[PDB]
RNA sequence: GAAACUGCGAAUGGCUCAUUAAAUCAGUUAUCGUUUAUUUGAUAGUUCCUUUACUACAUGGUAUAACUGUGGUAAUUCUAGAGCUAAUACAUGCUUAAAAUCUCGACCCUUUGGAAGAGAGUAUUUAUUAGAUGAUGAUUCAUAAUAACUUUUCGAAUCGCAUGGCCUUGUGCUGGCGAUGGUUCAUUCAAAUUUCUGCCCUAUCAACUUUCGAUGGUAGGAUAGUGGCCUACCAUGGUUUCAACGGGUAACGGGAAUAAGGGUUCGAUUCCGGAGAGGGAGCCUGAGAAACGGCUACCA
C-alpha cells in the first residue's frame, strides 16, 4: 500500500509473478526479481527482501553492466535515487613536469537497496544510459567520515 | 533434395544419440573404476 | 559516413600484404567473407604479388574467370579477385596440383607454405562459440566461419579441432589448457608457436596468455590470439621459416653473417 | 523531420550547445500516433485500422491507429482468449489519453468476459453468471464429470473481486503492448496486487 | 544481337569550414539497450488436412512492354489516342496415388531394421510454463514451448547445362550440377551509440542549471530500435575555486621507425576527424542518405 503506489501509479517487476501466485497456495509465494551481475560482486542482503521496485536497479533488473567500473567519493544525495560522484585525479604538464588537481564528476543510479549519505566512498559499475547525465549504476558502498566540506576533501582515491 | 533434408538429419540425429549412450555409458563406468580403488 | 567503403588505398592495406608502396593508389579490397580484412589474403593478391603465377592484374581475371578452374580454397572452387584467404586455409592450384597453408611468418608476413596431398587433406579449425538451436541441437562454429552440426561434447568453446576436408569430418581436438602447442593468429607476437604455461582469466573483460618455446621465450598474449596448433607438445601442421620461432635482430645476423 | 538528436539540448552544465550537422536521416522520429476505440461506431464504421510503417533495416512495423478487439490473458489460469475491448479507464500518463480512448502499452481497461466465462463454465462447471444458479453439472456421476469436481474442489477462491467482475459482464485488464509499434494490443486480465490498487483509484477518482 | 525487360550501383566520392571551443577529436565504452544488405556459412515434414470433381500442375493467371503502328504540338527526358506481344514482373496457385506426412513403440528380427499400433511447420502478436533442464556476473537470456491470434508471413509455376543410369517396355524416374531464389542466425558490413584521458586564456568566470527538464523518477508515446527525447507526472535535483555558471583563443579542427652515443628519418600540403552544396519547406532511394549533387513546391 505504501511502496507500491506512493504517488506513481503502479509498480510491479520484471518477472510478472504475483496475482498468479496465489495459484501455488502452499511452498513460498512471496517471490521478488532475483539476481547477481557477478564480476567479483556481492548482491546487497537488504536488495532482496526489498518491497521497491526500482526497474534502474542492477540486482532487480534487466539492467546489465560492462566494461567501465568506478570508485569515487560522493558529493550529493539529493535527487530520485541519482548521486553525484566526484573523482579527485592529478594531472601531468609536460612542460613544467608538474601537475595540477583536477575532478570529473560523475552522475550515479542508486538502487534503494543501499543506503547512501553524503561524503562516502561509492563504487559504480558501468550500465546502459539512463538518462542525459547517468550511465553508472552503485553496486558497492562504504561509509566514511570527512568533518565538514566534501569540496574541501581531496583524496587520491 | 527437400526430402534428403529431413533423411540427413535423422541419420546425424540418431547417429549422435547412439553415440550418447556409449559416451555417457563410459562416463559413468568411469566413476566405479575412480571410486572403487579408493574404497 | 554516405554510407559503407568501398575501395583501399596502397598505402592503407596492411603490410602482412609485403605490399609495393609505389605500386598503384588502391589495392584489392578483400571481398566480405570467411576473414576479417584485415586477417585475410584476396587471391589477386595470392598469385600475383605471391606466387606470381599471375602478373599484371588481367592476368588474374584470365585465371579466376576461365572456364577451366584454376583456383580451389578448403576444397571448394572460387572465382573471385579477392575471396579473403584466410589463416590455416588450404589453397589448390588446380593446373598443378599444389596445396598451400595461408599461415603466417614469424614476422608477420603472409607466408604460403607447400603441402603433401597428406596434409592437404586436413585442415586446423579454431572453435568461435558454442550453443543448442534449433529443436534440441548441437551448434559449434570455427573462425573459419564454419557452422557445425551435432559435433563431439567434450568440446569446451575454446578449442581446436582438426578437419578432415575429404569427408568434411572432425578427429582428434584438443582444448587450450596449460600444456599445449599454439600459434597466435595476431599481435605484437603473432607467427610464434609454444608450450601454454597457464591462462589468468580476469573477467572484468580480457584474459590474458603466457607461453614457451625452443628458446624457452617467454610470450604474452590475449586468448582471442591464441590458436591452438597442437596438444602437449606435437605439433599438427607443418611450419613455415622452420619453427614458429623468431630470432634476435642479433640472432639473424649470427645465424646467416655469423657475426 | 522530426529528429531526437540530442544536440539541441544544453550540456549539463546548461550552456547551449554546437552543431556542425545538419539534421542526419538516422535520427528518424515519426508522427505520433494517438490509438482510439470503435467500442463505439457513433461515426466510426470501419471498425479497426492498422497502417504498415516502412522501417529501418528494410521491415515493416505495423501501426494502430483505431481498434476494437484485442488478446488478453488470465493469469492464474493460463488462459488466453481475442475479446472485444469496452471502455479505456485510468490511463495513468495522463487523463487525456482516457477522454480519447487512446491506446497506451499501459492503459488499464475492460473486455468481454464472455470468452473467459465460456471457458470457466467448460472446465470448471461454472458459468458465473449470477450466483444461484452457480454450478450446471451432470445427470450421473460415475465417470470423467468426477474432474469437474477435482478442479472446482480446488478451492477456486477466485477472490471477491474476480467474482464480481464476471456476473457485471465487463473485466479489469491493462495492456502490454505497443500498438503504435506492432499495431496489435494484447493486455492481461487484472488481479491481486494491483487490481485491488488501480481500483481504488477508480472508487476515489469518482467519488 | 537490335529493345526492351530488365536487375543491379548511381546513399559510393569528389571538391567544400562556412560554421564550428563543440568531445569535434583522440584514446577510452559493448551495445542487456540499438540497428544491420554485404558475405558466407547453414538452412525449410509438419501449410490439405475442406467431409483428397485436389480437376488436374501434360508446373496458373494475368497482366505489358518492348514492340507495329495513328499522332499531336514554338517546341520537351513531351506526348496523345491504335494495336500488339513477354516475363526471373503482376497475381496466383492442389502440392496424390490413401486414408498426408509428421511425431511411441510393443514386438521380433535381426535386419532391410521389422517395427505394432503409439501418438502429430514458421515471420505477427500476448499469455503463461520452460529454462530443471544451453549460457552469462550476468536473464524474465535463449530456444524453448504453450495456447491462443494475428487482413501476417513463410514457403523456387526458376532457368542452366549435365539425361544416361535406374525399370518400364512408353514409364517412374534419373537429376547431376550449378543459375535463379527463400529462411532465420552470426557472417564479416556496418553503423550506432558508449564509458574510461585530452581545445587557448579567464575568478576581474562564484556560482550554475529546474515550467515541463535542471535533476530523479515514472506513464506513454514516439522513435527501427537506447535515451527528458518528448507525453505527462511529480521528485527537487544536482553542476561547481580541481573555478564550475561561466566567460575570452575564426577553432573547422590534428599516424613510422630506428635508434652505445650519434646515424637518421618516415607515413607523404591534417593518418585523424565533425559541418555546404540559392533561400526556405517538405518530402526521394533504400540493407542502406538528414540524399547536395532525388525530387517537389515555395521563394528568389
Amino acid at each position: 500500500m505504501d511502496t507500491q503506489i506512493q504517488r506513481a501509479y503502479q509498480k510491479q517487476d520484471g518477472v510478472f509473478l504475483n496475482s498468479k501466485k496465489l495459484l501455488a497456495k502452499k511452498t513460498s509465494a512471496g517471490v521478488r526479481y532475483y539476481k547477481n551481475i557477478g564480476l567479483g560482486f556481492k548482491t546487497p542482503k537488504e536488495a532482496i527482501e526489498g518491497t521497491y521496485v526500482d526497474k534502474k536497479c542492477p540486482f532487480t533488473s534487466n539492467l546489465s553492466i560492462r566494461g567501465k567500473i568506478i570508485k569515487g567519493l560522493v558529493i550529493s544525495t539529493k535527487m530520485n535515487r541519482t548521486v553525484i560522484i566526484r573523482r579527485d585525479y592529478l594531472h601531468y604538464v609536460r612542460k613544467y613536469n608538474r601537475y595540477e588537481k583536477r575532478h570529473r564528476n560523475i552522475p550515479v543510479h542508486i538502487s534503494p537497496c543501499f543506503s547512501v549519505k553524503e561524503g562516502d566512498i561509492l563504487v559504480a559499475g558501468q550500465c546502459r544510459p539512463i538518462s542525459k547525465t547517468v550511465r553508472f549504476n552503485a553496486l558497492q558502498v562504504v561509509p566514511n567520515e570527512i568533518i565538514g566540506s566534501v569540496r574541501k576533501q581531496f583524496l587520491l582515491f | 533434395e527437400k526430402t534428403q533434408r529431413y533423411v540427413k538429419t535423422n541419420a546425424a540425429k540418431e547417429e549422435y544419440e547412439k553415440f550418447l549412450s556409449e559416451w555417457k555409458k563410459q562416463r559413468a563406468a568411469k566413476a566405479h573404476a575412480a571410486s572403487a580403488p579408493v574404497v | 559516413a554516405r554510407g559503407p567503403k568501398k575501395h583501399l588505398k596502397r598505402i592503407n592495406a596492411p603490410k602482412s600484404w609485403m605490399l609495393n608502396k609505389l605500386g598503384g593508389i588502391w589495392a584489392t579490397r578483400p571481398s566480405q567473407g570467411p576473414h576479417k580484412l584485415r586477417e585475410s589474403l584476396p587471391l589477386s593478391v595470392l598469385l600475383k604479388e605471391r606466387l606470381n603465377y599471375a602478373l599484371n592484374g588481367r592476368d588474374v581475371t584470365l585465371i579466376l574467370n576461365d572456364k577451366e578452374q584454376n583456383v580451389f580454397v578448403d576444397g571448394k572452387v572460387r572465382r573471385d579477385k579477392g575471396y579473403p584467404t584466410g589463416l590455416m586455409d588450404v589453397v589448390r592450384i588446380e593446373k598443378t596440383d599444389q596445396s598451400f597453408r595461408i599461415l603466417y611468418d614469424t614476422k608477420g608476413r603472409f607466408v604460403l607454405k607447400s603441402l603433401s596431398k597428406e596434409e592437404a587433406k586436413y585442415k586446423l579449425l579454431k572453435v568461435t562459440a558454442k550453443a543448442i538451436g534449433p529443436n534440441q541441437i548441437p551448434y559449434i562454429v570455427t573462425h573459419d566461419s564454419r557452422t557445425i552440426r551435432f559435433p563431439n561434447p567434450e568440446i569446451k568453446i575454446g578449442d581446436t579441432l582438426k578437419y578432415d576436408l575429404v569427408n568434411n569430418k572432425i578427429e582428434n581436438f584438443a582444448h587450450l589448457e596449460s600444456g599445449n602447442v599454439c600459434y597466435i593468429q595476431q599481435g605484437n607476437n603473432i607467427g610464434r608457436v609454444g608450450i601454454i604455461q597457464h591462462i589468468e582469466k580476469h573477467q572484468g573483460s580480457f584474459d590474458i596468455c603466457h607461453v614457451k618455446d625452443a628458446k624457452g621465450n617467454a610470450f604474452a598474449t590475449r586468448l582471442g590470439n591464441i590458436f591452438v596448433l597442437g596438444q602437449g607438445k606435437k605439433s599438427w601442421i607443418e611450419l613455415p621459416s622452420g619453427d614458429g620461432v623468431r630470432e634476435t635482430i642479433l640472432e639473424e645476423r649470427k645465424r646467416k653473417f655469423s657475426y | 523531420g522530426i529528429s531526437r538528436d540530442s544536440k539541441h539540448k544544453r550540456r549539463a552544465t546548461g550552456g547551449r550547445m554546437p552543431v556542425h550537422r545538419k539534421k542526419r536521416a538516422f535520427e528518424k522520429g515519426r508522427p505520433i500516433s494517438m490509438t482510439k476505440l470503435t467500442t463505439q461506431s457513433t461515426t466510426i464504421t470501419e471498425k479497426r485500422r492498422i497502417r504498415p510503417v516502412r522501417v529501418r533495416g528494410g521491415h515493416l512495423k505495423f501501426r494502430a491507429l483505431r481498434l476494437c478487439e484485442g488478446n488478453f490473458s488470465w493469469g492464474s489460469e493460463n488462459i488466453t482468449r481475442k475479446t472485444k475491448i469496452l471502455d479505456v479507464k485510468y490511463n495513468a500518463t495522463n487523463n487525456e489519453l482516457v477522454r480519447t480512448k487512446t491506446l497506451v502499452k499501459n492503459s488499464i481497461v475492460e473486455i468481454d468476459s464472455t470468452p473467459f466465462r465460456e471457458w470457466y463454465k467448460l472446465h470448471y462447471g461454472i458459468d458465473l453468471g449470477l450466483k444461484k444458479d452457480r454450478t450446471v453439472l451432470g445427470n450421473k456421476e460415475k465417470s470423467r464429470h468426477v474432474q469437474k469436481r477435482v478442479k472446482r474442489t480446488k478451492a477456486q477462491a477466485l477472490e471477491k473481486n474476480i467474482e464480481e467482475q464476471f456476473v457485471s459482464q465487463r473485466i479489469l485488464a491493462c495492456i502490454t503492448s505497443r500498438p503504435g509499434q506492432s499495431g496489435r494490443a494484447d493486455g492481461y486480465i487484472l488481479e491481486g496486487k494491483e487490481l485491488e490498487f488501480y481500483i481504488r483509484k477508480l472508487q476515489s477518482k469518482k467519488k
